[PDB]
RNA sequence: GAUUAUUGGAGGUAGAGCACUGUUUGGACGAGGGGCCGGUUACCGAAUUCAGACAAACUCCGAAUGCCAAUUAAUUUAACUUGGGAGUCAGAACAUGGGUGAUAAGGUCCGUGUUCGAAAGGGAAACAGCCCAGACCACCAGCUAAGGUCCCAAAAUAUAUGUUAAGUGGAAAAGGAUGUGGCGUUGCCCAGACAACUAGGAUGUUGGCUUAGAAGCAGCCAUCAUUUAAAGAGUGCGUAAUAGCUCACUAGUCGAGUGACACUGCGCCGAAAAUGUACCGGGGCUAAACAUAUUACCGAAGCUGUGGAUUGUCCUUUGGACA
RNA sequence: UGGGGCGGUCGCCUCCUAAAAGGUAACGGAGGCGCUCAAAGGUUCCCUCAGAAUGGUUGGAAAUCAUUCAUAGAGUGUAAA
RNA sequence: UUUGGCACCUCGAUGUCGGCUCAUCGCAUCCUGGGGCUGUAGUCGGUCCCAAGGGUUGGGCUGUUCGCCCAUUAAAGCGGU
RNA sequence: UCUGGUGACUAUAGCAAGGAGGUCACACCUGUUCCCAUGCCGAACACAGAAGUUAAGCUCCUUAGCGUCGAUGGUAGUCGAACUUACGUUCCGCUAGAGUAGAACGUUGCCAGGC
């Protein structure tokens, strides 16, 4: 026999919107554990570390320091 | 101390690089002060003869086009499985 | 500035991206042709499927 | 009898054997070495055989380096049994050699003695080979 | 709805390769248990300075994929939405792409393909598992797609040019020899290349431990002036020891070739097993094997000749005009 | 369920296989959960790394003490990421 | 020429081990060796060619393919069939 | 228009070494009465000062010394195609990591004094 047939149901992490696309005012931008991406302008951070938009506009992924990333959402329409 | 070189023109593809290595040529670069970067080709047996008489760390007066450059071997890529030199770098020392 | 494209190899056995590119160029059955004006877009499509088509100036 | 002291994982995937060798393509320790020209797994009883054959011809003369180490375990099922009730127990340890790679090096001995030692070693190994010297030029 | 270019991101993608690390290895260095008198050392352990392995259970990058935007171009009049009617869930099987696991599996995932089943077929011996097809549909159109071209049996006897030689064709393999040559070689000689010819074979010198003496040979050399155009405290064949001729040397004869590469494509044992040969199906053949072409055209649900279908778009003539 | 039996299994979480996203099988490779916490919650704030040597009553040589380099190598209630 | 896989027909049936009878496709060979070469004195050993050209036994002992003794003989394979 | 407050840029901006400096600044400095404060301690925090001081911090100038950045060229790898499924080969796109040459002892916004 063996003792190895367990796994977990995969959570569908990763990016949910793209850079450059228009989102509405409350939509989920990124699902992750921890902060792989930090929140920037108009982007809030959920309690499960979900990154969500706080207004409607265009999503921009940019860099943060030497080595970090952030998402901002700009209001331009 | 008198190698001859021929300037490679633009965009050698992968086919003619190995076609050129099928002859006795080896691709080479020349860079350093005094010049820009020049992509040249060099005959292999002549380069081995120059190296055998001038030492691994030597000075070579090699001709590019019109002019001659005093130059030393910076590095070289070698294919150990069939023992041929496959690329050579030339550093202009002046 | 004009190109004539003729589909010369078949489309059976080829992958589905290539069938979709052959369809967007306007080709239907084998040895059918089309005349189109020259772009870099059209040439990208020819470059994607150039083992199936034949192209000349005209 | 070469084997690691501990591993993190006793059952590993089996190595890929295509390509040319990543590193260790030069004699750096002795005067001469033995280079591989094809690809195999080398199983550390082959290493022990080829080292013993090479040593006693040199009559405790020069020195010999082994540039190959078996890190990877390999399993097998002991008796021929039904397919698949989990992986089998670990059987031996392999290194993977690809063309280009030096297997052994020697120094402190004449050239023809080294050629004879490395030829005797190469008849134990499952791979084709070539006697080489230090590169220069 | 879509489908196919440039510009932007996401993954930190993997393949590769090592950005601290974590682990695993063969480097080389002084101090601590210690060897000893609390140290002197060895070996160890740990620490600082070469080269490797995983990075399936890793860090620095990034082919192709995917998400998207264009006040941006060729394609499909289809889209997505609601509703009616289903079949299918051995759904597989040969195909990788990559991979797991026994690398058979004519077993497990996955990314495209081919059939598909109803798409049958037609040139992959014949095979819903290469070239080709989706279908108006037939039909003595005759001319194309290729996978093609003695006899079969569409279709180059099919030649021309310069290199091949296993029935390879139409069966791979570890070592061993001499293979077509071949250039990239590299380095060897009219004082005559490898010549072979045969004419010199020694010596105080086994000098030494002299080992069953051994004076080429229990195995350690102590490995010194030679005779001669030339020869070894004898290349060596040997040898219980000698018998030692030359392969250590050159004037007699004397001409055109030599040693290592790399191999590079293609030769030489396997191919020892049994109702039935043998893989173009295959008999028969060297073309009916490498490199180049080269016009020939064959060739089929490809064009152009005929035809009783229908759909779509147009006018609106509802014609079948085009599709 | 690589016949069936015997053995081993029903759920959830985390890695790996898993091949730029996401998804992805096996009786494939490794581990956890079936709670805990009156502060280990909130909050203004405030205040803010070990180890390594170094050399010292202690000295396990290091417990506490002191100087300087030390990456979150420390630490994070709980497995891994 | 014992295991793996199946499942690639046969749950609308492909009769299972020894033995007898009869072979033979038909092959790395026990005998003759017919020949021959050697770390072959005849006698051996070992190898090569050849051979399935031709030959290749009667009994005691079992549950069966396995064996084991007696007495001979120039001598007592290979199994897909 | 020098500093100094305060923002923006991936360390090209950092560490190290060497040399200079001072009331419009800036720190060390002096103390605990008071606000306040140390799981002890005016060390720190806080407050009151201004005798001393350029030593250290800080500023400015030299170094490529360690880090950081880093081409060109040439290779691994790989999409597509063609041979063939050879531990492959060939053609065509994309071109790495490493390493070489070389960069770099920071640019720039706003403000107020000094000017």
């Amino acid at each position: 026999s063996t003792k190895n047939g367990r796994d977990s149901e995969s959570k569908r992490l990763g990016a949910k919107r793209a850079d450059g696309q228009f989102v509405t005012g409350g939509s989920i931008l990124y699902r992750q554990r921890g902060t792989k991406i930090y929140p920037g302008e108009n982007v809030g951070r959920g309690g499960d570390d979900t990154l969500f938009a706080k207004i409607d506009g265009v999503v921009k992924f940019e860099r943060k320091g030497r080595d970090k990333k952030q998402v901002s959402v700009y209001a331009v329409a | 101390a008198s190698l001859k070189s021929i300037i490679r023109q633009g965009k050698q593809t992968r086919s003619d690089l190995k076609q050129l290595r099928k002859s006795g040529k080896v691709p080479a670069v020349v860079y350093g002060y005094g010049t820009k970067n020049v992509s040249v080709k060099v005959d292999e047996v002549e380069f081995i003869k120059v190296i055998r008489e001038v030492g691994r760390n030597g000075v070579i007066e090699l001709g590019v086009g019109s002019k001659t450059i005093k130059v030393m071997v910076a590095d070289y890529q070698f294919d150990p499985l069939k023992n041929q030199i496959t690329h050579i770098d030339f550093l202009a020392i002046n | 500035a004009k190109l004539q494209i003729t589909l010369t190899r078949s489309v059976i056995g080829r992958p589905e991206t290539q069938r979709k590119t052959v369809e967007a160029l306007g080709l239907k059955k084998t040895n059918s042709s089309v005349v189109v004006e020259d772009n870099p877009a059209i040439r990208g499509q020819i470059n994607k499927v150039k083992h199936l088509v034949t192209v000349e100036e005209k | 009898m070469l084997l690691p002291k501990r591993v993190k994982y006793r059952r590993q995937h089996r190595p890929k054997t295509t390509g040319r060798s990543k590193g260790g393509n030069y004699v750096t320790f002795g005067e001469f070495g033995l280079q591989a020209t094809t690809t195999s797994w080398i199983t550390s009883r082959q290493i022990e055989s080829a080292r013993i054959a090479m040593t006693r011809y040199m009559k405790r003369g020069g020195k010999v380096w082994i540039k190959i180490f078996p890190h990877t375990p390999y399993t097998k099922k002991p008796l021929e049994v039904r397919m698949g009730a989990g992986k089998g127990a670990v059987e031996g340890w392999i290194a993977v050699v690809k063309p280009g790679r030096i297997l052994f090096e020697v120094a402190g001995v004449s050239e023809e003695v080294a050629r004879e030692a490395l030829r005797l070693a190469s008849h134990k190994l499952p791979v084709k080979t070539k006697f080489v010297k230090r590169e220069e030029l």
